[PDB]
This record gives structure tokens, C-alpha cells and sequence, in this order.
């Protein structure tokens, strides 16, 4: 059932400290597994997942030296992005990078990810068919050209096959018991002070496994929803969530509104 | 292209003014990931201050759990205090018991 | 498992 590879990895100009941050975060489901940060007194990555420890500290060194040594890149790529933008150097600057290997449900991948932002915006990504690029503008374009014939395509097309999803496999399978829990919403409802005489009345989730669920109101013919507050998911930040949709009511018309909640993990 | 993030402030467990809870300052999608964030209890500063760490987004966008200790009142106002570069001055946002 | 860089922007 179809199944997380990312590195998310920035590497962000410091200023007046005066050697860039770089932060390396691996995420297998929606999850963690690893972390590494330049800053940290000693940098070298560190297990997430706590079955990550049952890993061994060959694995560590053999990656966070692919950390040392990526850092070193970040810094002379921030600056060589500095003449194509024509920016000083007193200033901020953030790259960004995504990239993994798209899952799959028994065993095989789907998707190639490979995508760079320079200052927010997208610079380079590379494409779904996983030889061609897109460049967005023209000095983010003189980075195109370039790679292009040297085998930049080739080099991921071989990673994006390869190393990553073996890897991938591992740590799904040693992974599972942990990456399959979830968590009950433990709702409620609230009325308040509020209108004019209507009161705001709120169902809250709070705290469940794992981000996604919906909840809506009903009249008690209808699913209100054309009609508006929620919020985002938030953290908890235990490592759970808490949602919060509502709606006006009449001063006491109490007279027939619902609410269901949407989560599986869940049988409502 | 520079984000101006959106803030939360929140009742980790629901408040019973007094007895504990946690406080969350959730601050969203934003860019440049340098971001100040100021607990405060009443009108100050707070010591004690977790920033749970940086993740940033597929729009690119960052985010950090920020969040401290309280014991909910009848009394005390908290809040939190983003300093940006994208914002020309701050965003002070207050804990509502509601939401 | 990351992956090294090894081509310059």
C-alpha cells in the first residue's frame, strides 16, 4: 500500500554567524527516520524512528560522512546561485532539495523525485520519466544546459532505481509495527459565548493517529459544508493531532445538529 | 518570494484553570526559515522555550513547534510574538480558551 | 540512504 521516500534538505546562508545551516531530514510514511544538522554541537545524523537504532553505527558513519561531505556542496552552490541572481553575500539565501523514490503497494516504484528551489521558488526539478529536466527561469536555465550533457539524469535514474528503494524496503520492513499504529480521535462538542444570541458551537478531535480525518456537521438533513470554521491539523504535539470545525446556532435551536467524525482509524 | 507565516496558539490537553497543560506556538508556512518566537505570560518574556525542530514542506514552505508550561487562569494572559523578516513589525497572538 | 551529489550547479 503506497509508501514514503523523501530527503528534504536545506542548507540556509548564514549571515552573521557566517557558515551555512544545513538540516537533513529522511522521511519514510509521513515519518521520520532520520535527522542530521550541521549546528548540532556534534553533527552526525541521528535514528528518529526508534527502530532506526536497530541499525548499525557502520550505517552511521558510511551516511553521515554522505552528510559531511553533502554539506560541502550546499555552501559552494549557494554561492555560484549568488552570480547567475546577482546577489551580495551579507545577505540570506535558502536551497532546498526534495527527492526519493515513489513506494509502491507489493514492491515497485512509480515515481521519481528530484526537485531543487532556490529562495523559495523552484530552480531545477527533474522530470517523471526520470530523464528530462525543467528549468524555471534563465540563470536557473544555465544550470540545465549544462548538467544535461554531462549525465545528471543518468546519475539519479540509477539512484532513483536502486540504493533507494532497497533501502526503502529495509526500513519498511523494519519498520512495520511501529509505522502502522494510529490513534482514536477522542472528540467533543462546545458551546459558547457567543452572536448575538448564536452560539459557536465546536467539535473537536483531540489528539488522534494520524493526520488525515474530516469531520462535518449536519443539520440533521444536511452536511453543512458549505459553510465554514475548521482549522489546519495541528500538532500536539505529542505525536498527535488536534482538528476544530464549527458552526452558528440559533439561542438554544439546539434542534437537530450533528457532527461525524472521519478517521481511519476509526469505524464511525 | 518571502512568506508571511500564520500562527496558533494552543491548549495542548483542554485548559482547567489550574491544574497544568502545554502551550503551543504553531507557526506555518513561511520563507526564510530564521524566525523569532516570544512566549509570553502576561505582558513578558517566557522563560522556557522548546522549538521543536524545522521541517519545511512541498511548497517549500517551513514550520516549527515552538511551546512551553502554564497553568490556565482566570487571571494570567499568554501569547506569542513572531518576529519575521517578512513582517514588517511583529504578530502577537493571543491563547483564546475557545479555540 | 542519501545519496552524494557530485555535479556542481
Amino acid at each position: 500500500g503506497p509508501h514514503s521516500m523523501r530527503y528534504f534538505e536545506t542548507a540556509v546562508s548564514r549571515p552573521g554567524l557566517g557558515e551555512p545551516r544545513y538540516i537533513s531530514v529522511g522521511y519514510v510514511d509521513n515519518k521520520e527516520f532520520v535527522r542530521f544538522d550541521s549546528d548540532a554541537e556534534n553533527p552526525r545524523y541521528e535514528p528518529q524512528a526508534p527502530w532506526m537504532e536497530q541499525e548499525g553505527p557502520e550505517y552511521w558513519e558510511r551516511i553521515t560522512q554522505i552528510a559531511k561531505g553533502q554539506e560541502q556542496w550546499f555552501r559552494v552552490n549557494l554561492r555560484t546561485l549568488l552570480g547567475y541572481y546577482n546577489q551580495s553575500a551579507g545577505g540570506t539565501h535558502t536551497l532546498q532539495w526534495m527527492y526519493g523514490c515513489d513506494v509502491g503497494s507489493d514492491g515497485r516504484l512509480l515515481r521519481g523525485y528530484e526537485q531543487f528551489a532556490y529562495d523559495g521558488c523552484d530552480y531545477i526539478a527533474l522530470n517523471e520519466d526520470l530523464k528530462t529536466w525543467t528549468a524555471a527561469d534563465m540563470a536557473a536555465q544555465i544550470t540545465r544546459r549544462k548538467w544535461e550533457q554531462a549525465g545528471a539524469a543518468e546519475y539519479y535514474r540509477a539512484y532513483l532505481e536502486g540504493e533507494c528503494v532497497e533501502w526503502l524496503h529495509r526500513y519498511l520492513k523494519n519498520g512495520n509495527a511501529t509505522l502502522l499504529r494510529t490513534d482514536s480521535p477522542k472528540a467533543h462538542v462546545t458551546h459558547h459565548p457567543r452572536s448575538k444570541g448564536e452560539v459557536t458551537l465546536r467539535c473537536w478531535a483531540l489528539g488522534f493517529y494520524p493526520a488525515d480525518i474530516t469531520l462535518t456537521w449536519q443539520l440533521n438533513g444536511e452536511e453543512l459544508t458549505q459553510d465554514m470554521e475548521l482549522v489546519e491539523t495541528r500538532p500536539a504535539g505529542d505525536g498527535t493531532f488536534q482538528k476544530w470545525a464549527s458552526v452558528v446556532v440559533p439561542l438554544g435551536k439546539e434542534q437537530n445538529y450533528t457532527c461525524r467524525v472521519y478517521h481511519e482509524g476509526l469505524p464511525e | 518570494i518571502q512568506k508571511t507565516p500564520q500562527i496558533q496558539v494552543y491548549s495542548r490537553h483542554p485548559p482547567e484553570n489550574g491544574k497544568p497543560n502545554i502551550l503551543n506556538c504553531y507557526v506555518t508556512q513561511f520563507h526564510p526559515p530564521h524566525i523569532e518566537i516570544q512566549m509570553l505570560k502576561n505582558g513578558k518574556k517566557i522563560p522556557k522555550v522548546e522549538m521543536s525542530d524545522m521541517s519545511f514542506s512541498k511548497d517549500w514552505s517551513f514550520y516549527i513547534l515552538a511551546h512551553t508550561e502554564f497553568t490556565p487562569t482566570e487571571t494570567d494572559t499568554y501569547a506569542c510574538r513572531v518576529k519575521h523578516d517578512s513582517m514588517a513589525e511583529p504578530k502577537t497572538v493571543y491563547w483564546d480558551r475557545d479555540m | 540512504y542519501p545519496n552524494v551529489n557530485i555535479h556542481n550547479f
